[PDB]
RNA sequence: GCCCGUCGCUAGUACCGAUUGAAUGGCUUAGUGAGGCCUCAGGAUCUGGGA
RNA sequence: GGACUUUUACUUUGAAAAAAUUAGAGUGUUCAAAGCAGGCGUAUUGCUCGAAUAUAUUAGCAUGGAAUAAUAGAAUAGGACG
RNA sequence: GGAUAGUGGCCUACCAUGGUUUCAACGGGUAACGGGGAAUAAGGGUUCGAUUCCGGAGAGGGAGCCUGAGAAACGGCUACCACAUCCAAGGAAGGCAGCAGGCGCGCAAAUUACCCAAUCCUAAUUCAGGGAGGUAGUGACAAUAAAUAACGAUACAGGGCCCAUUCGGGUCUUGUAAUUGGAAUGAGUACAAUGUAAAUACCUUAACGAGGAACAAUUGGAGGGCAAGUCUGGUGCCAGCAGCCGCGGUAAUUCCAGCUCCAAUAGCGUAUAUUAAAGUUGUUGCAGUUAAAAAGCUCGUAGUUGAACUUUGGGCCCGGUUGGCCG
């Protein structure tokens, strides 16, 4: 069908999106022992369970 | 014009990439046996697979036949060798079992830890990735080593680095630097 | 025992008769026309480098309501036109008209996308660099 | 460290029996070098231009300065 | 409710088609025919019938 | 050595058979992908195990089988044995 | 008969009328060199092989030939065709599908480096020559091993557990911690010796070389398929996303971001092709009343297919290989 429609807004929405810088954090261990913290995490000391589990809550 | 080297790959991955429940069983060996990847696990259950690949394909040939007790046996006493394969269980529909932590229990990386001396799987690699512990006089840093039953007597520190005497070494031997340099002259 | 020849002679009978119907597979049929090499503007090959003639503001199709940003592109090799798509936000400032380009396919074994009618393709890169890497800021586009 | 040994009968049948780098390595032996393995090439292949002495070519190109 | 076709707009593909249209490649009629090879001659010269 | 022999298919074992690749034994390349090494003493004058096996079909060759499936035979007897 | 090294319509005379074909001749196509083989893993298959070994063909295209034991040779010659270089304009010269290197072409591919030390080749030959070949550089083609951290103490918090009339912490550690604590090691840097033809790296190893400002892991994804949020801000059928289903028109679980989270991890996305899934090519193994599909009907050649029946039954001997009960 149409086939010349506006150009004008191309990029529009990232261009208007507000910056937020990133935040500095702790940096992660990379190889053996992520996926050590990650067994930890997951098994070891467990966290909750609400019902069953989950794995990215925020408010619950 | 020269001959090809030849290679081979030592691994295989899962048909399915997202099963939950493959997936919490892979981790926790890994957190068990201090790997990094989840190829550590697909290397030995690829391993796994073809072991008992050619367990099949001899047990549906007859009992007695050559091909069958030459290769047979030398699979089993091939197992037995590293200490995957119970000498009671020794005749290979049990080679036909098995499984992976039995292949896993067996690397450098466990042994070192399992009769003490590490006293945490991780600390245990960290230790033999650095010129640590040895087998005969022969230091090892490979942490997928298998230790061969009859090589786990000899499973020690080095005549080199500290641990097994011979010298603190440059980040210790700098702090003894740093007490007769301020304190005396 | 329906169709199929059982006989143990009926070997010929047997392959002729699958020869013929392979024919009905539409990638069998494919492959030895040689459509990919005949037909199609890529010349059977995987990407394919082209100049930019027009920005176009294709509409998407129903039940959509978008403009969709694409440029028409003459293939080098071929002289062959072709309209291809420029993804993620902005992109088309990006390209500007005469530009070289780096055409691929879209993953659909030719056929368009989604609601994006007519395009069988979609941009990588512009002189030689690549929208993604420009996209984020990785890079900078070159001269002239 | 595992290395590889040889102990000849004699000096004279070492200097005459061991690779002419080996007798180098050691103290036996002159590196006479020379020219670019690609210079001497390029040596012959000027040479393959004349035919017979040369210093004949010589004087008939003497007279060249002449004409 | 569903729904069929002409008709009208935009874009795309292929078809037919004056141009006895165009291009590349492989074979090839007829005509012309290089060059080496074989052969009939030849004899600058150079010796004992040959070179 | 002479004199003659209905043709086939199938299947068995076997010969002839490149290596590398593939399967696979032996060997602790520090592990491994590999490699085809290596291992023992008198480590001052040498001892020694290796460098397997298997697949290699269709065709051709060689041999065992005689089921299944073809073929030819003796009726104008121009038959078979002597 | 001639020709050839020699058989042969190989060629020539004479003579004849033959040779191939639905069991597919002949013709066309091939984005065709053939094999050893490669990719995919229930099996049966399906796809691929320009390319390390063997065979073949070629040297810009054709033909011709000299030498020679061997070439219809091209890093040999002659000619034509097509390219194309030098000139004093008279002429002369060239053949990278050798090694590098340049243009072009394109999605697509590295040094105008060293050496004959090895591997082997050739010559008159232990010696010379060898861009064969080896060496290094370029190199996330593939493939292997696997760093980015390990251990105590302390600050509460726990879950334990004995007691609980009730403070609770104290022992055995589960670990979340915004102060701590000394330990360890090669990434690198580098005496040295090793390496090597000479070097470079590797293996060795003196002196150096880790605390968050590193020596700081990525690549995609988080609605379903499909493992991980209904957080927060933005936009308002726009911008964009979405292999497919679908999201976006003002509280977006799909966009643009922040936070947090998942999967694989020195590697991860994407495009194209192919394979498995696919019993959606079906010999194994498909489907055809109504979903795609039995020719209006019968005859019929090729083709595939095709009832039963002929030495069976019984008796005797010989010698093996496993297995039992004893040894
Ligand atoms: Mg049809
Ligand atoms: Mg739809
Ligand atoms: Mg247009
Ligand atoms: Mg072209
Ligand atoms: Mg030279
Ligand atoms: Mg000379
Ligand atoms: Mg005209
Ligand atoms: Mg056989
Ligand atoms: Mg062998
Ligand atoms: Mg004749
Ligand atoms: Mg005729
Ligand atoms: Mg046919
Ligand atoms: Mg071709
Ligand atoms: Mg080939
Ligand atoms: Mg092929
Ligand atoms: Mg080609
Ligand atoms: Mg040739
Ligand atoms: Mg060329
Ligand atoms: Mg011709
Ligand atoms: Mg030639
Ligand atoms: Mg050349
Ligand atoms: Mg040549
Ligand atoms: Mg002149
Ligand atoms: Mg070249
Ligand atoms: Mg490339
Ligand atoms: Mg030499
Ligand atoms: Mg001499
Ligand atoms: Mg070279
Ligand atoms: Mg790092
Ligand atoms: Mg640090
Ligand atoms: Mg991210
Ligand atoms: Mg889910
Ligand atoms: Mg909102
Ligand atoms: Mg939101
Ligand atoms: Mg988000
Ligand atoms: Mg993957
Ligand atoms: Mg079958
Ligand atoms: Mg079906
Ligand atoms: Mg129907
Ligand atoms: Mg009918
Ligand atoms: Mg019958």
């Amino acid at each position: 069908a149409k086939v010349h429609g506006s150009l004008a807004r191309a990029g529009k929405v990232k261009s208007q999106t507000p910056k937020v810088e990133k935040t500095e954090k702790p940096k992660k261990p990379k190889g053996r022992a992520y996926k050590r913290l990650l067994y930890t995490r997951r098994f070891v000391n467990v966290t909750l369970v609400n019902g069953k589990r989950r794995m990215n809550p925020g408010p619950s | 014009p020269r001959a090809p080297r030849t290679y081979s790959k030592t691994y295989s991955t899962p048909k399915r990439p997202y099963e939950s429940s493959r997936l919490d069983a892979e981790l926790k060996l890994a957190g068990e046996f201090g790997l990094k990847n989840k190829k550590e696990i697909y290397r030995i259950s690829f391993q796994l697979s073809k072991i008992r690949r050619a367990a099949r394909d001899l047990l549906t040939r007859d009992e007695k036949d050559p091909k069958r007790l030459f290769e047979g046996n030398a699979l089993i006493r091939r197992l037995v060798r590293v200490g995957v394969l119970s000498e009671d269980k020794k005749k290979l529909d049990y080679v036909l079992a098995l499984k992976v932590e039995d292949f896993l229990e067996r690397r450098l990386q466990t042994q070192v830890y399992k009769l003490g001396l590490a006293k945490s799987v991780h600390h245990a690699r960290v230790l033999i990735t650095q010129r640590h512990i040895a087998v005969g006089k022969q230091i090892v840093n490979i942490p997928s080593f298998m230790v061969r039953l009859d090589s786990e007597k000899h499973i020690d520190f080095a005549p080199t680095s500290p641990f097994g005497g011979a010298r603190p070494g440059r980040v210790a031997r700098r702090n003894a630097a740093r007490k007769a340099e301020a304190s005396g002259e | 025992g329906k169709g199929k020849p059982r006989g143990l002679n009926s070997a010929r009978k047997l392959r002729v008769h699958r020869r013929n119907n392979r024919w009905a597979e539409n990638n069998y049929k494919k492959r030895l026309l040689g459509t990919a090499f005949k037909s199609s503007p890529f010349g059977g090959s995987s990407h394919a480098k082209g100049i930019v003639l027009e920005k176009l503001g294709i509409e998407s199709k129903q039940p959509n309501s978008a403009i969709r940003k694409c440029v028409r592109v003459q293939l080098i090799k071929n002289g062959k036109k072709v309209t291809a798509f420029v993804p993620n936000d902005g992109c088309l400032n990006f390209v500007d008209e005469n530009d070289e380009v780096l055409l691929a396919g879209f993953g659909r074994k030719g056929k368009a996308k989604g609601d994006i009618p007519g395009v069988r393709f979609k941009v990588v890169k512009v002189s030689g660099v690549s929208l993604l890497a420009l996209w984020k800021e990785k890079k900078e586009k070159p001269r002239s | 460290s595992v290395g590889f040994g040889l102990v000849y009968n004699s000096v004279a049948e070492a200097k005459k029996f061991e690779p002419t780098y080996r007798l180098v390595r050691y103290g036996l032996a002159e590196k006479v070098e020379k020219a670019s393995r690609q210079q001497r090439k390029q040596k012959k292949n000027r040479d393959k231009k004349i035919f017979g002495t040369g210093k004949r070519l010589a004087k008939k190109v003497a007279r060249r300065n002449a004409d």
